[PDB]
RNA sequence: ACAGGUUUGG
RNA sequence: CCCCGAUAGACCUUACCAACCCUUGCCAAUUCAGCCUAUAUACCGCCAUCUUCAGCAAACCCUAAAAAGGAACAAUAGUAAGCACAAUCAUAGCACAUAAAAACGUUAGGUCAAGGUGUAGCUUAUGGGUUGGAAAGAAAUGGGCUACAUUUUCUACAUAA
């Protein structure tokens, strides 16, 4: 009572996959944020927008250190 | 020897309470908890956040009503409102009792965001169970 | 005040985990895995040793509220031993009674 | 003598919405003391009796949490303290249930609540199937 | 910081020390002052540091026919409303440092020969206002318990005599002082012997008796001879009524004999 | 306190009306076991003592027996023992002594005139008869007792019985006895039950060291016993616990002459085993006899096993040894 | 000046209502009750002490506002909110073929100034495979599909969700889960050949 | 927040609403200290002066 | 009130003052939540209640000219300054900021009202619905409506239409002068009402209730119109609030006096309002029941005070009552007609239920109270009545003893009721003469009282301690008390008697020096007979 | 001597 | 007393030390905060031991004086409230057993370091923060686990290999 998480409704919780377009899909990037994903559509402590700022906050680091991941040997944009 | 909760016996003379003439042993074979909420059950949540407002409730209301208090205080909680039952000793005047009643009744709503019940027994004296 | 100098501390503690939370769980999902090249896992490290100090979960110490004893207290009730008895005989505790068995 | 007129003013509409229906509806109140449950019990059966709901009463084994501590501040560990917290459980089963039913009871339920005691419900909603499972081909 | 605080009767409990394992045998006396203040003795319970005047407590609830509002005193106000109550303490530790007075019996610093009032009403309802009563002696006698050891008990002479002839003597003895004072006065009344006084101010005759190892020599005397005697037999004879003797205590000076 | 107790009668009539009342049963038949069972719902106090639980009865049973007046207003005492201590008591005594003086005048008499019409009937045991106990006697006599009193009355009581009784002497010395539940020990037997066209068909329950064991015997097929749907061979692989198996049956020679379907659940073999010895041993009592059924009870078999390991104390071991205790 | 009233027990009435007393929980007043109950443990030459300052029945929770004629009148009123239960479904053996789907919902309360309860996001789904339109082939790839939710004794598929924040969330991702494992079942792929 | 509560009863004992005994015990025996006449000395004048 | 006895109210009086202490009280408490608020930011219930979250005093924004007003005129004095340190640095102000800035001094607040209506006009061409709604509502309560007249012809020149709240105040500023003419202020008000259909506003309830507020004061002859706007309320379709029939009410009170024909238009007008459910929409309902109520009570009329009551009692047992005033004045001068008309088994149970319970009456229904009875010949009931009017008329005691104690001259006391005759009259010497006016009628009931009692040692003693108090009552009760003490044998209470009563001069003393002429001789006290003559001469 | 203090767990 | 405070030490815990910083320095205010500084031989709160021993004890009464003692059941000065013992309660039926309880006092017994504290001492320091270290065993000893096997070891497994 009280409380109705913006709104929201499962979709905006489970299917996560539509915010990693920017991101490679065949590179060891999407191995890796599927699985933050899966853990963020089990997670029902976090909120649909608290979730955004996580999977963002990859988006803005791996794109911040680009000569690391250049360097590594695998290509990723 | 076993000194929690014990009153030491005196030459035959003090006047204990009922709650007092018993040791802690006897809870809930002889008397009861002063306390009664739902946080101490098996599954459930939320217990210490009780026993610390338990304890605000008994150090504030000590304070409130000094000298006057006949024994400790009645903490029900049932369904969000929380009611407190108190023995007070006749020294204050009504217009006084009023007062105080009024202002603890919103003064702990507004510090626990919860609604509150106060209740007062006066008695003419400490009601008096063993030898006095 | 508070109880003693070391709950002031450990109150600050608290705060700076309850603050540094988040930062901490997306560093660790950086090296708690194997799928990423070992190379960025290095800058990572470095990273969460560059955060505060007091930062980390591990630093808190979980005292007693009423007497802000560092040993001998409960989970349930963030009580200390001496103190759940105190509060217990004197049945200001419900449910809570000597064990006769 | 002075009993006043016109007392029953309530506020009770019937929506067009197809009410929900209850199959079984399972109450777990748990107590520390037995004579609360007790007379609870009876409150509830004799609430259910009236409403006609035919409910069906037993009682859950109970559950013993003992735990040990120190007896005496500084150094005496041969003699403890051993405390112990009773939890028994009281099972109302209520059958063939609606959805205003359940809420008329549960309302003359919840409200007369005690403070030691809490509740457990358990709804068994009835659904005969969803949209896309009635006959689909893909 | 809140709660950390204890009742100021435990708060008194653990300062004054009155459970203290040292004062039971006898280890303390050293510093026999113990006094125990109450804090909440003029204390009203509306006054405070700022002032505030509460229609409630400190002010009546309707003056004028209206409502009172929230007030507050001025700083002058409340300076003398605060000498008042510091001039309070003092009033009160001047009443408190002050000792009652006692009427020395004997000398400064004895219990025989004062006075211990009259005895007590019986239980019928005879009450002895006339009666006047003395202790004569308060010795501390000791005895050897199993487990405590030595058990101080005080043992008191006190002698009844209303001045018309009737008097009579009682050994009271109990823990407390007060205690076998009270039960000496009480039983004292139903040993009374009547004494032959001669005029009701002497013997009739020169009396010479020898008790178990005390000789007594009493002479009667004329009317200018007043109590010449021992400095309890001067009290005894002085509840009895005799006005004129001579007494002479030879052999020992047990009290009892 | 002659007057509160009157006081309190009233309060408590005025509050059986009002507990009628509230509770909507009639009042006129209001009893004490309506009284106590309003006040259990009314104040549910869940507490170990039931004598700390509220109750509102009589005040005469809540009140003890108080003494009555003893002295008119003039202050002479009414009973003529009243400067003995116990006025009932020794009242009580002479009247006793009353009374054997008058049997034995009566019973010279009629020895002197040779005439026998009394009987012996001092020899109560098919009634079940027993004297007062102190407690008993203290109950009827409100002042306090002791033992050696209590004895003497009892050695003057016995000595009144052991002499021709009168008329009215029977009916004296018959207000001190007591009639003693009953002294038979002797077990419920079940009927023999016919289910679904079976016939001698009957079950028995036993519970040994945590072990439930609930066993139904058919006394019309061959020997064999069938647990938790496998054999008692291949179940209990140890000699013993068939032993355990065999102990029961041999006692009453019924080996191949019964069929056994045993459900034991809980403990280990050992007290499976002796859970299924007594769920057996009770559930072959409808099949046989009444001696033999008291023989097997006299042998060990009907009994229970209240031999349960004892919980462990803080500060030890096993509940019995303690720590290494060293003297220095 | 002080005064001391007497209660209201001189002036109620032998055959006035209780329910107008006691209308809801209160904490046992002295002076309202009419009823002298003794409560306490007795000395050996006393009796339990009265109900005049006696914290032992203040301690208990007291019954007086659910008195069986309260109880009657509160419900007589409460008559008017309920609907009738439809008798075509007096036996289970019609409501299983019926309603088959089955919803599990638990709901908690607890004395608190706090209501969010973790364990109320749990939502249960129980369909009986014995009510759909699976054919051979689908039931055969749904029950490997499902693994063990489904159970061969009783023939049950059982849906455990605790992903989703709310209860309707949980609800509709349940059915959600029931209509693709409904749908997908169905779908033979290139895999499924060998 | 124990500052929290320490505050709010701190500021009633002075606005005259809460009684304090154990901060009322305190300064009274503060008050007969400083009047046998060892108190609390001023800040920056223990050791040097 | 709490349920203790220690707390309950004895007096209405103490029934006002616990409730009011008790306010203090929250109200003191809610003053410390708002002076510090950091101590209950912390937040613990989920549902996030905002009536337990402190009330903030402060505007958020104090440079911004804009931001500062908007925070200021919902919370006096303060909002004074802000129009100042606005227009200090000559910001524009729309015609909705000082809008409310202006009702904001028409809620609170006779020259700084000019000079802040001169700040409205001058600074800015504001709207006239923003003007009117203002000065009309504030130039109202300063006692100068000459403005109203003046603003109201700018507004109709202006080409805007009046609101219906504008003649809501525009009619009472025409009417509350007069000056030795009505007509024209009362043709004034039709010109205005004609006028608002024409301006296409139709008039809410508030107009058709302040018409009937004007025509109360002036005019006592005036129902005419009145009626017809009660007619006029009927036919458009709104109904007519309870004020609306209470403004009626009253001018028919005030006709009633002189002729009781008007008392059936008032009595044929609840009949209507009675047979449906009404709710208090209307601020000024809490005068209508005290106005049609006090109607029936002055009729002395019984059986519409039973539907007075069935109205109050239907919808809304407490919505309609605001005040305790008119509460304590009504529920007295309720029960004042149902003591004498109807009969006393119906008053005792109309008793016990409003007495103790709603609340406590006044002086007056003691003395209503107390001519039921003797009407009736209640006895059994005087020492419930007398026990209950003394924890609630305590204060006026003093002026009810005199009333209370004298029917018992006019009842006979039968040879049962002698306990309550003799504990009522000791309850009431045990207080008078331990401390209070002592009235001398009381001695002449307590004489009788004990007279049929058989109790004449106790009568005796009564009278020793009225003599001795410097106040001598009449030779009636020593004649009575002379009968007393013939019949039990007595010589030796006449002979104190006269000796005392004939030193004063009485008038009677020539009776009563005739009356022991007798009792002497059948006494046989002849010795004693001119004993007293002697004493009597000397 | 009108005496008092002082031996001892007492 | 010796797997004891601690049902619990990498930083924190930690009160210890070395280097460095701050001194109305947690709180609304306070010539004030704060001290794990000394005193358990000033204490309260909690316990150990006699101790599963039954005694302690208010109010009285008696003794050819009384420091103290107070009993004879075919009875010789003893009545005695109360606290202990006992009974009851708990280990969901009794009985048993266990658990619990065990007064007044002895050991100035343990605990200023659960917490507050009387007295005496610190206040640009015996107070408050950060970093780094708090080893190691020449040796003795208490309590436990593992064994020193054949009634043993390994494997599958209820115990017939
Ligand atoms: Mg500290
Ligand atoms: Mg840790
Ligand atoms: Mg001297
Ligand atoms: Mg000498
Ligand atoms: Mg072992
Ligand atoms: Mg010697
Ligand atoms: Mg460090
Ligand atoms: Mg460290
Ligand atoms: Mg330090
Ligand atoms: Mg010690
Ligand atoms: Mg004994
Ligand atoms: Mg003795
Ligand atoms: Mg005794
Ligand atoms: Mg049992
Ligand atoms: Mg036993
Ligand atoms: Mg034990
Ligand atoms: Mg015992
Ligand atoms: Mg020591
Ligand atoms: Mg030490
Ligand atoms: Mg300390
Ligand atoms: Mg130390
Ligand atoms: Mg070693
Ligand atoms: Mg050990």
């Amino acid at each position: 009572a009280g409380f109705d998480d913006d709104g929201s409704e499962f979709h905006e919780h489970i299917f996560l996959d539509k915010y990693l377009q920017d991101f490679p899909k065949q590179g060891p990037i999407r191995h890796f944020m599927e699985l933050v994903t899966c853990g963020l559509s089990k997670n029902p402590y976090l909120s649909v927008k608290q979730k955004v700022e996580h999977i963002e906050w990859f988006r803005n680091y791996f794109n911040e250190k680009r000569v690391i991941l250049k360097e590594s040997g695998i290509q990723l944009n | 020897k076993n000194r929690a909760a014990r009153v030491r016996v005196s030459k035959g003379d003090k006047p204990v309470t009922y709650e007092e003439a018993h040791a802690p042993h006897y809870i809930a074979h002889r008397k009861g908890w002063l306390s009664l909420h739902t946080g101490n059950l098996d599954g459930e949540d939320h217990a210490a956040e009780r026993t610390v407002e338990d304890v605000f409730l008994r150090k504030f209301m000590l304070g409130t009503f000094p000298g006057c208090l006949a024994d400790q205080l009645v903490l029900k909680r049932r369904a969000n409102q929380l009611e407190i039952c108190a023995l007070v000793l006749r020294q204050l005047p009504p217009h006084k009792f009023y007062f105080l009643v009024g202002y603890s009744e919103t003064l702990l709503s507004h510090f626990y965001k919860c609604p509150v019940h106060l209740h007062l027994q006066t008695v003419p004296s400490k009601v008096v169970y063993k030898y006095i | 005040y508070y109880v003693d100098w070391k709950m002031l501390r450990d109150v600050k503690r608290r705060k700076m985990a309850y603050e540094y939370a988040d930062e901490r769980l997306r560093i660790n999902s950086l090296r708690k895995n194997t799928i990423l090249p070992k190379d960025l896992q290095e800058v990572a490290d470095e990273e969460i040793a560059s955060l505060p100090r007091d930062s980390c979960p591990v630093r808190i110490r979980n005292r007693c509220v009423m007497t802000s004893r560092p040993r001998g207290v409960k989970r349930r009730w963030r009580l200390s031993r001496i103190v759940f008895r105190h509060l217990a005989d004197h049945g200001q505790l419900s449910g809570v009674q000597r064990a006769m068995w | 003598v002075d009993v006043p007129k016109d007392m029953t003013k309530p506020e009770i509409t019937i929506s067009d919405e197809p009410d929900t229906l209850y199959k079984r509806l399972s109450v777990l109140v748990k107590g520390h003391d037995k004579a609360v449950l007790d007379s609870y019990e009876y409150f509830a059966v004799l609430a259910a009796k009236e409403l006609g709901i035919s409910i069906k009463v037993h009682e859950p084994p109970r559950k013993i949490e003992r735990f040990t501590l120190l007896k005496s501040v500084h150094i005496f560990k041969k003699h403890r303290v051993q405390y112990e917290m009773r939890t028994l459980y009281r099972c109302l089963e209520l059958e063939h249930l609606t959805g205003s039913t359940a809420d008329v009871y549960l309302e003359y339920i919840q409200r007369n609540l005690p403070e030691g005691v809490a509740m457990e419900v358990t709804k068994t909603k009835l659904e005969q199937l969803p949209e896309h499972i009635r006959k689909p081909i893909w | 910081s809140f709660f950390t605080k204890l009742t100021a009767d435990e708060l008194w409990k653990g300062a004054l020390a009155e459970s203290g394992a040292g004062a039971r045998k006898g280890r303390g006396k050293r510093t026999k002052k113990k006094r125990r203040k109450d804090l909440n003795r003029g204390q009203i319970i509306g006054e405070g540091r700022h002032g505030f005047l509460w229609p409630g407590l400190n002010i009546p609830l309707m003056r004028n026919g209206a409502v009172q509002t929230i007030a507050q005193r001025s700083k002058e106000d409340q300076e003398k409303v605060e000498a008042d109550m510091v001039q309070q303490r003092e009033e009160w530790d001047r009443r408190r440092k002050m000792k009652v007075k006692r009427e020395r019996g004997w000398s400064g610093n004895t219990w025989g020969g004062v006075s211990l009032g009259p005895p007590d009403p019986g239980p019928n309802g005879e009450t002895y206002d006339d009666f006047d009563t003395r202790i004569l002696e308060v010795r501390n006698v000791f005895n050897m318990t199993a487990k405590e050891g030595r058990k101080r008990s005080v043992r008191v002479l006190v002698a009844v005599g209303n001045g018309k002839g009737a008097a009579g003597f009682a050994i009271g003895k109990a823990t407390e002082r007060a205690d076998a004072f009270r039960k000496a006065k009480n039983r004292a009344v139903h040993y009374l012997h009547y004494i032959e006084r001669y005029e009701d101010h002497t013997i009739y005759h020169d009396i010479s008796l020898k008790f178990k190892r005390t000789h007594i020599k009493m002479k009667k005397q004329p009317r200018g001879y007043g109590l010449h005697c021992h400095r309890a037999i001067m009290t005894i004879c002085r509840l009895i009524g005799i006005k004129d003797l001579y007494a002479k205590v030879s052999g020992s000076v047990n009290m009892l004999n | 306190t002659v007057d509160f107790i009157k006081k309190q009668i009233e309060e408590f009539n005025i509050g059986k009306r009002h507990l009628a009342n509230m509770m909507g049963e009639d009042p006129e038949t209001f009893t004490q076991e309506d009284i106590d069972r309003a006040i259990a719902y009314l104040f549910p106090s869940g507490l170990f003592e039931k004598r700390a639980r509220p109750i509102m009865k009589h005040p005469e049973e809540i009140f003890p027996k108080q003494r009555a007046i003893q002295w008119g207003e003039d202050g002479r005492p009414f009973h003529f023992l009243f400067y003995t201590g116990k006025q009932s008591y020794y009242s009580l005594m002479h009247d006793t002594y009353g009374k054997l003086l008058d049997v034995e005048k009566h019973h010279n008499q009629l020895r002197a005139k040779d005439l026998l019409a009394e009987k012996t009937k001092i020899l109560k045991d098919p009634i079940g008869s027993r004297w007062l106990i102190k407690e008993e006697l203290e109950e009827m006599l409100v002042e306090k007792l002791s033992d050696q009193d209590y004895a003497q009355f009892i050695r003057l009581l016995e000595r009144l019985s052991a002499l021709p009784c009168g008329a009215t002497e029977e009916d004296f010395v018959n207000r001190f006895r007591r009639s003693i539940p009953i002294q038979s020990k002797k077990q419920l037997i079940e009927p023999l039950q016919y289910d679904e066209q079976g016939m001698a068909f009957s079950r028995g329950e036993g519970k040994r060291k945590t072990a439930k064991a609930e066993v139904v015997v058919y006394g019309q097929g061959s020997g064999r016993i069938d647990v938790n749907g496998v054999d008692y061979l291949l179940y209990f692989p140890v000699t013993q616990d068939r032993e355990q198996l065999m102990f029961p049956l041999h006692f009453l020679d019924r080996l191949g002459k019964h069929d056994m379907t045993c459900a034991v659940s809980g403990g280990g073999r050992s007290a499976q085993a002796g859970a299924v010895r007594l769920a057996m041993a009770r559930a072959l009592c409808s099949f046989v006899t009444e001696d033999e059924v008291e023989w097997m009870r006299q042998a060990g078999l009907l009994t229970a096993d209240p031999r349960v390991r004892e919980r462990k104390k803080p500060g030890q071991e096993g509940a019995r040894r303690k720590f290494t205790w060293k003297k220095r | 000046r002080r005064k001391a009233l007497p209660p209201r027990t001189e002036k109620m009435a032998v055959d006035q209502d209780w329910p107008s007393v006691y209308p809801v929980a209160a904490p046992f007043k002295p002076s309202a009750v009419p009823l002298p109950v003794r409560m306490g443990y007795p000395v050996k030459r006393g009796v339990p002490m009265a109900k005049e300052g006696n914290l032992e029945l203040l301690k208990i929770p007291n019954f007086l506002h659910l008195t069986p004629v309260a109880i009657k009148r509160h419900c007589e009123a409460l008559k008017d909110f309920c609907t009738e239960w439809p008798a075509a479904l007096d036996s289970d053996e019609k409501c299983e073929k019926h309603f088959p789907i089955e919803i599990d919902t638990a709901d908690y309360v607890s004395a608190g100034p706090s209501i969010r309860n973790p364990k109320a996001r749990v939502v249960t789904l129980r369909v009986k495979l014995s009510s759909l339109n699976l054919d051979d082939h689908a039931k055969k790839k749904l029950i490997k599909l499902v693994g063990d939710r489904y159970c061969k004794s009783t023939d049950v598929l059982t849906i455990k969700t605790d992903r989703c924040p709310l209860k309707r969330q949980n609800y509709d991702y349940a059915v959600y889960l029931l209509t693709v494992l409904y749908h997908e079942s169905w779908k033979t792929e290139e895999w499924e050949k060998k | 927040n124990h500052n929290t509560y320490f505050a709010l009863m701190g500021t009633l004992r002075f606005l005259g609403l809460y009684r304090d005994e154990h901060q009322d015990f305190r300064d009274e025996q503060l008050r007969l200290k400083k009047l046998r006449g060892k108190g609390k000395p001023r800040k920056g004048e223990g050791k040097r002066a | 009130f709490q349920d203790d006895p220690y707390l309950i109210p004895t007096s209405s009086v103490e029934s006002h003052s616990f409730l009011l202490a008790k306010k203090s009280g929250e109200n003191a408490a809610k003053f410390i939540i708002n002076s510090y608020p950091k101590y209950f930011q912390k937040d613990i219930a989920e549902p996030h209640i905002p009536c337990l979250m402190p009330e903030y005093f402060e505007p958020q924004i104090e440079d911004v000219s804009e931001a500062a007003l908007q925070e200021r005129i919902k919370l006096n004095y303060n909002f004074q300054q802000r129009e100042q340190s606005e227009e200090l640095e000559e910001a524009t102000e729309a015609d909705n900021e000082k809008s409310k800035t202006k009702a904001g001094h028409h809620l609170g607040v006779t020259w700084r009202t000019k000079n802040n209506a001169e700040r409205i006009f001058a600074l800015m061409p504001e709207k006239n619905a923003h003007s009117y709604c203002t000065m009309i509502r504030g130039m109202v309560k300063h006692q100068a409506p000459t403005q109203a007249l003046n603003l109201y012809t700018v507004l109709l020149n202006n080409r805007l239409r009046a609101d219906v709240y504008t003649f809501n105040s525009l009619i009472e500023a025409t009417a509350l002068v007069v000056n030795e003419k009505f007509e024209e202020k009362w043709n004034n008000i039709l010109d205005l009402l004609k006028q608002m259909v024409t301006q296409n506003v139709k008039p809410n309830l508030q107009t058709f209730n302040t018409i009937l507020k004007c025509l109360r004061r002036f005019y006592a002859f005036g129902k005419l119109p009145a009626l017809q706007t009660l007619r006029e309320m009927k036919a458009i379709g709104i109904e007519p609030s309870l004020a609306t029939y209470h403004y009626v009410i009253q001018l028919f009170y005030q006709h009633e006096s002189p002729s009781k024909g008007s008392s059936l238009i008032i009595y044929d007008i609840m009949n209507e309002v009675m047979g449906k459910r009404f709710s208090p929409r209307d601020p000024d309902d809490d005068m209508f029941f005290q106005s049609a109520m006090r109607v029936c009570s002055s009729l002395r009329d019984l059986e519409l005070a039973y539907q007075v009551h069935g109205l109050l009692n239907t919808g809304d047992n407490w919505k309609l009552i605001g005040s305790d005033h008119r509460r304590n004045f009504y529920y007295s001068k309720f029960f004042n007609l149902l003591c004498f008309m109807e009969q006393i088994d119906v008053t005792l149970k109309w008793y016990k239920d409003l007495i103790p319970s709603v609340f406590f009456p006044h002086s007056q229904t003691m003395i209503d109270l107390l001519q039921a009875l003797d009407v009736a010949n209640r006895l059994d009931m005087v020492p419930q009545i007398w026990k209950d009017s003394k924890e609630y008329g305590h204060t006026f005691r003093n002026e009810l003893k005199e009333e209370i104690l004298m029917l018992m001259a006019r009842d006979q006391h039968p040879p049962e009721l002698q306990v309550a005759f003799a504990d009522c009259a000791a309850d009431i010497k045990s207080t008078y003469e331990s401390q209070p006016e002592w009235p001398a009628s009381s001695l002449n009931y307590v004489a009788v009282l004990f007279l049929r009692a058989g109790r004449t040692q106790e009568a005796w003693k009564m009278l020793g301690l009225f003599r001795k108090h410097n106040k001598i009552p009449r030779a009636e009760l020593l004649n009575e008390f002379l009968d007393s003490a013939k019949a039990s044998s007595s010589p030796a209470q006449a002979i104190e008697l006269v000796k005392l009563a004939s030193a004063f001069s009485l008038p009677v003393c020539e009776g009563l020096t005739r009356r022991v002429m007798a009792e002497f001789t059948l006494t046989q006290e002849q010795r004693e007979a001119l004993g007293e003559l002697t004493a009597l001469t000397s």
